[PDB]
RNA sequence: UAUGCCAGCUGGUGGAUUGCUCGGCUCAGGCGCUGAUGAAGGACGUGCCAAGCUGCGAUAAGCCAUGGGGAGCCGCACGGAGGCGAAGAACCAUGGAUUUCCGAAUGAGAAUCUCUAACAAUUGCUUCGCGCAAUGAGGAACCCCGAGAACUGAAACAUCUCAGUAUCGGGAGGAACAGAAAACGCAAUGUGAUGUCGUUAGUAACCGCGAGUGAACGCGAUACAGCCCAAACCGAAGCCCUCACGGGCAAUGUGGUGUCAGGGCUACCUCUCAUCAGCCGACCGUCUCGACGAAGUCUCUUGGAACAGAGCGUGAUACAGGGUGACAACCCCGUACUCGAGACCAGUACGACGUGCGGUAGUGCCAGAGUAGCGGGGGUUGGAUAUCCCUCGCGAAUAACGCAGGCAUCGACUGCGAAGGCUAAACACAACCUGAGACCGAUAGUGAACAAGUAGUGUGAACGAACGCUGCAAAGUACCCUCAGAAGGGAGGCGAAAUAGAGCAUGAAAUCAGUUGGCGAUCGAGCGACAGGGCAUACAAGGUCCCUCGACGAAUGACCGACGCGCGAGCGUCCAGUAAGACUCACGGGAAGCCGAUGUUCUGUCGUACGUUUUGAAAAACGAGCCAGGGAGUGUGUCUGCAUGGCAAGUCUAACCGGAGUAUCCGGGGAGGCACAGGGAAACCGACAUGGCCGCAGGGCUUGCCCGAGGGCCGCCGUCUUCAAG
RNA sequence: CUGUGUACCAGGAGGGGAACAACCCAGAGAUAGGUUAAGGUCCCCAAGUGUGGAUUAAGUGUAAUCCUCUGAAGGUGGUCU
RNA sequence: GGCGCCCAAAAUGAUCGGGACUCAAAUCCACCACCGAGACCUGUCCGUACCACUCAUACUGGUAAUCGAGUAGAUUGGCGCUCUAAUUGGAUGGAAGUAGGGGUGAAAACUCCUAUGGACCGAUUAGUGACGAAAAUCCUGGCCAUAGUAGCAGCGAUAGU
RNA sequence: UGGAGCUUUACUGCAGGCUGUCGCUGAG
RNA sequence: CGAAGAGUGCAAGAGCAAAAGAUAGCUUGACAGUGUUCUUCCCAACGAGGAACGCUGACGCGAAAGCGUGGUCUAGCGAAC
């Protein structure tokens, strides 16, 4: 039982979109965010630097760490951005929460989930 | 509603048998009781290994691994630019209650740095130098013969 | 040891009574005795308080200044004012005043002092807390966020609580943890809480 | 229909329940010694009438003074009589008077009395005389010094553990104890008296190496403060009593000097401002107590009463709390603001008097002995070779010396001077004062809201209950009748109410009397559940129900008739999946104890309680007479999951500090903990920010093909062991 | 008494078995209509005093299972085929 | 070969459950029709699980021949009690409590009416717990049957009228 | 893997007695 | 003549014939290090002990393949301090 209001909307507007949309990306972030936080995904820049490539939008069922380092020019969408990880990532790329992401992409294409 | 909340009205509240939940003979003894016989199972076994040397004839180095110096060169802009030297001395949290400092060398150097510490590993070295960089020993580092 | 102060014992069995420790022909000591012992009753020992995360504390102080500017918040939680924009901001010499009733004035000129109106009925609380000095309640009206000293000119008024910027906390901007309490800062207040 | 069953009604009994709180419980702040100048405690007295409580002491619920206070008063305790008070009483603060006997109990003795001047007894001084003094005993716990269990844990048990606990003996104070290094030993070019708090840490150490036990240095804080002798060199330069005279002490040393920044002496330099002795003497702050203190008692309605509803109005640096005939900022106390007093801080801080700091050179002048240390035996401790202590025995040096730095010896190095002493502050407790409360609310909460340590039990040590509520106002029931009657009853009076009339608010159940409904003297026992009948029913809070016919019509499903089989009972085919078919609805008619429902009873079906023990319970296994009320997963610390939330290569502060709206809260504090690297007993050494293949989700595409986090299978890397390897 | 495999009782209602933990039917939400199961159809008690035929005269018998329902060795010109 | 008969004795009153039964109401061989569960079929509803839609675990629609018993135990939603806070209500035009009665909910329980009572009482949300009793030869208090019953006689002191 | 009383050449200890030795403890 | 009735240390069951038995000769593998797997403990966690099977070292015998990690296999065993 979630407490915290705004991830109750993120998700139930990531469904809304997952539904309306072609999204599908959306509906398994949502169905990943409500499975208990332990599950939640916790990454490092290192991890995103790995696997990411540009015009694909990263996505973290989860938190953004700010380990090690990232190059790449990247959009990483996320739950959340520790101070760091939003700052090291603006330097290279662009930092956007789900909220904007499903704002842009309601139909989620072209993306990458990153945990 | 917990589960102690719902109790009420149970009569042994999980405990099965009203015969079970008594003193320490439904734990098998007080305590570690029976640690080498009945509840053996699963404890380290009985014993006496090696020893310790006095706490004050004994040294405790900080390290760091190349890569958390190296993941931070352009971050540690008040740390010397030349052809990055950093004294990492300055660097590891925990130097002042720690005998010496050791770079250990676990992870990768992109850069061509040069190193002051008390000491390095076979490992830090290779990397370093193989990066175009230098390693260099303190005067307490001149401990090493 | 209430209930324990005596040399009850039970005799056993031989007596056709169930072996329950009894003095002078009275049973005692025992929780299922009238004047026994409380078995499982409340302890000093216990530690009633509650750790907070500073940040976790300071994110709710801040977010429960954000929620009093916000009418419809602040209308929600039941205050009763007429404006549109709140919180309500205020002249320094507001810090001034004296007079309780200057500040009356001022509330009416802002359409807030309604909110007071709606303070000026105490209710006599149902159950016991009356006989230990709980017998009233209020509602919560206004709250004054002056920075120099709390304004001794408004603290009367019904419901009002009056507050500085450098130490006005969570409860101060949402009694009872209701978000979205009826406002009214200094100037120099406003300011003051940005660094908070 | 007797005896009787079930339910209700009226009235009892009972005292649950609801409401109320003069008492508790807990926390916080403050404050803190009494006694031979006879305490604390106890006994016995003491009032106009006086048993209990409280007070007081033959001056006896009191006497005197100063201040406050004020028209009233004579305690709890609402009676009667009488008295006191403007000669200012009561009452309160401070100070004083009186203060029987026993009691440390002290002239001797004694169950609170007696017998013939008394510090008894032990001491110090001593005018050697009890002349001057001291000790004694009490106190809620706290504190210091000694003596010191067992149940228990180890699933037995002896070491160990419980535990240096319970308990015992001695003793101090308002706090105790400790304390200015023969320290520490992050070993150092370092710290710098002592407690305490947080941490270091369940680490080191202990241990049938089992269960268990368990520090320190340091660090962060709190508070901070350092000094005095013995001796050397001086040698009566001195101290105590007394007004004095005079006496006592003191060469076995009073007094000066000095005290590890060693000192002394000799010779110089310079200087005072250290220290020590003594004088003066707070601010502020905290605790308590006290003075002052704004604004409605307006209208209408209801009411026994307005603090209610409706309307009009007002204060607020005061909308805490209480009282008042019901919900009150504005009726009364008080509360905010401001002010005063006492106590504590504290004889402290500051100031001031006197004194004199310090430094050079020479000088083997001085510097605490059954000690340091060793051995025999014990205890204790984390103390392990390396804790602290007791006991028996042995036993050194002299600063050019000695001790310590976790086995012993020798050297080096670093630290420090034991065997004499004092010392503020920060810390414990809670008698006492005040405050507070998500504590209890009269079988609770103290054993105790009452007569409470009361009544009562025991030879004694000791043990030990129960009892709260009339009313707005006693208006607490006049008069009358009855009666043996200050009884009780009837009638009457008061009041909103006497079904408020004395354990007198409310008034449950068990249960009792009377009475209503149902059943009832030919009939059968888990007392019922479900269905259907009888009889019973004021309203209200439920309004449905019955009968014709008609519509719809699941599964199922015919009679009759016709034809054809069977020895026969009977069957087959067609009629026909038709008529019929539960429920529901519509039309028409009807019911008002009528339908539901409730009470009781009758009929039918099922049925030997409930909880427990048990393979098996109606059990001839266990428990309870009945009812009400009471009656069992709670706390701390540590560990390990989990859900949610903040922050994230980090994260959190602890003690504590500042602020403030003063236990909350705002800010500060990162000491330290866990995480960021591991392997090894140790020495010591020290890692994949990805190299390959599968592939879920998801993405892409030209729809089977790519990309494929996580995941899976491997590689390789660090280290231990290793002739390698494994 | 002690094994083993299995289904049941325990912890399993409801229908039957006179009653009856584990034998038979049966595994069961509520309510309703219908049709069966085991087991029954002379009465008690719902359904046959059913049909064709045989045997038995002992009240044999009207008793699946069973601690529970007995009936044996030995015999029988009882009677039927 | 079928049925039967002898063999064949037990303690309070005989038995196939009983009555009772003889071309049977017995036994055996065939057959015919019926009775009889909660099983099986059928209508409606409930819960649960899964699906579709959805923010929803709220509605709505759909699927269940392959869902519907349960001791010990695991898991989850909900009822009620105390006091605290916030929000918001009721009460002398009669609160709580109690008695009798009506309505809702599978239920814990909620609610109304009448009488009594005569002053306090809730709801929602977040908390707080000395939070729920049919049982312990459980505790304390009160009360009934026992029962108008036993005793009020017995002793070397029969005591009276 | 209850308790207590009692027993003994049960296990383990503790008083007590005997005995040596050191101190008290000295001269030839 | 004779597949095995002998022998093979010891219970019992099992194995063995140009041998696992007998005789002769030679030899010390009854060796050191480190594992895998199974067993102990079916299924299914548990130690010591055991066995089979590897890798490395050093050896013996043999022409060599190979055999030898004790006696053909299943008993002959023991924690911490
Ligand atoms: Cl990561
Ligand atoms: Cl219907
Ligand atoms: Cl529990
Ligand atoms: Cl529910
Ligand atoms: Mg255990
Ligand atoms: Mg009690
Ligand atoms: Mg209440
Ligand atoms: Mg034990
Ligand atoms: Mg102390
Ligand atoms: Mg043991
Ligand atoms: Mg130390
Ligand atoms: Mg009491
Ligand atoms: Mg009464
Ligand atoms: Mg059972
Ligand atoms: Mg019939
Ligand atoms: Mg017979
Ligand atoms: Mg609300
Ligand atoms: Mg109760
Ligand atoms: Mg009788
Ligand atoms: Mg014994
Ligand atoms: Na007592
Ligand atoms: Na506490
Ligand atoms: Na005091
Ligand atoms: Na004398
Ligand atoms: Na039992
Ligand atoms: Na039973
Ligand atoms: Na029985
Ligand atoms: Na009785
Ligand atoms: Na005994
Ligand atoms: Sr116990
Ligand atoms: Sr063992
Ligand atoms: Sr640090
Ligand atoms: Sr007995
Ligand atoms: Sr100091
Ligand atoms: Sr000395
Ligand atoms: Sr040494
Ligand atoms: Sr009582
Ligand atoms: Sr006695
Ligand atoms: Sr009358
Ligand atoms: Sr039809
Ligand atoms: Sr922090
Ligand atoms: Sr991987
Ligand atoms: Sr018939
Ligand atoms: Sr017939
Ligand atoms: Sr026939
Ligand atoms: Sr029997
Ligand atoms: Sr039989
Ligand atoms: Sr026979
Ligand atoms: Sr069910
Ligand atoms: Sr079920
Ligand atoms: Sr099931
Ligand atoms: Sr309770
Ligand atoms: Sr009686
Ligand atoms: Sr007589
Ligand atoms: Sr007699
Ligand atoms: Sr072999």
């Amino acid at each position: 039982s979630k407490t915290n209001p705004r991830l109750s909307s993120l998700i139930a507007d990531l469904k809304s979109a997952a539904r309306s949309s072609g999204g599908a990306v959306w509906g398994d972030v949502a169905e990943r965010l409500e499975k208990p936080r332990r599950t939640h995904a916790e990454v490092n820049l290192g991890r995103i630097e790995r696997y990411a490539q540009e015009d694909e939008t990263v996505v973290v069922p989860g938190k953004v760490l700010g380990s090690g380092v990232l190059q790449k020019d990247v959009t990483v969408a996320a739950v959340d951005f520790s101070g760091t990880a939003e700052t090291k990532i603006d330097q290279v790329g662009e930092a956007v929460s789900l909220e904007q992401a499903i704002e842009n992409n309601p139909e989620g294409s072209h993306v990458r989930v990153i945990r | 509603t917990s589960k102690k909340k719902r109790q009420r009205g149970s009569r042994t509240h999980g405990g099965g048998s009203h015969k079970n939940r008594r003193g320490a003979g439904h734990r098998g003894g007080r305590g570690d009781a029976g640690r080498d016989k009945h509840e053996f199972h699963n404890h380290e076994p009985l014993g006496k290994s090696g020893f310790k040397r006095p706490q004050k004839v004994q040294e405790e180095a900080a390290t760091i691994d190349v890569r958390e110096i190296d993941e931070n060169v352009t971050l540690l802009a008040a740390d010397d630019v030349a052809e990055f030297r950093v004294d990492v001395r300055d660097v590891v949290e925990e130097a002042d209650d720690a005998d010496y400092v050791k770079v250990l060398g676990a992870g990768q150097v992109r850069h061509e740095l040069t190193l002051i510490a008390d000491d390095f590993s076979e490992g830090a070295r290779e990397k370093v130098e193989g990066a175009g960089g230098s390693v260099e020993l303190t005067d307490l580092g001149e401990e090493r013969q | 040891y209430a209930g324990l102060r005596t040399p009850a014992e039970s005799f056993g069995s031989g007596r056709g009574q169930a072996h329950v420790p009894k003095l002078d022909g009275r049973a005692r000591r025992v929780p299922q005795a009238v004047k026994g012992r409380s078995a499982h009753p409340p302890k000093t020992e216990k530690d009633r308080s509650l750790d907070l995360n500073d940040k976790e504390r300071q994110l709710a102080v801040r977010s429960a200044l954000a929620a009093t500017a916000d009418a419809d918040l602040v209308a929600d939680r039941g205050h009763e004012f007429d404006r549109d924009e709140v919180p309500v901001v205020v002249s320094d010499d507001f810090e001034d005043l004296v007079k309780t009733q200057e500040v009356v004035s001022l509330l009416e000129a802002l359409d807030v002092h309604a909110d007071i109106d709606r303070a000026d009925e105490t209710k006599i609380k149902a159950g016991q807390g009356s006989a230990r000095g709980r017998k009233y309640r209020r509602p919560a009206s206004i709250l004054f966020v002056t920075s120099d000293e709390p304004s001794t000119a408004a603290r009367n008024l019904a419901g009002a609580d009056v507050a500085t910027a450098s130490e006005v906390n969570t409860e101060d901007l949402a009694p009872g943890g209701a978000p979205g309490r009826l406002t009214v800062f200094t100037e120099s207040a406003l300011a003051e809480v940005a660094e908070r």
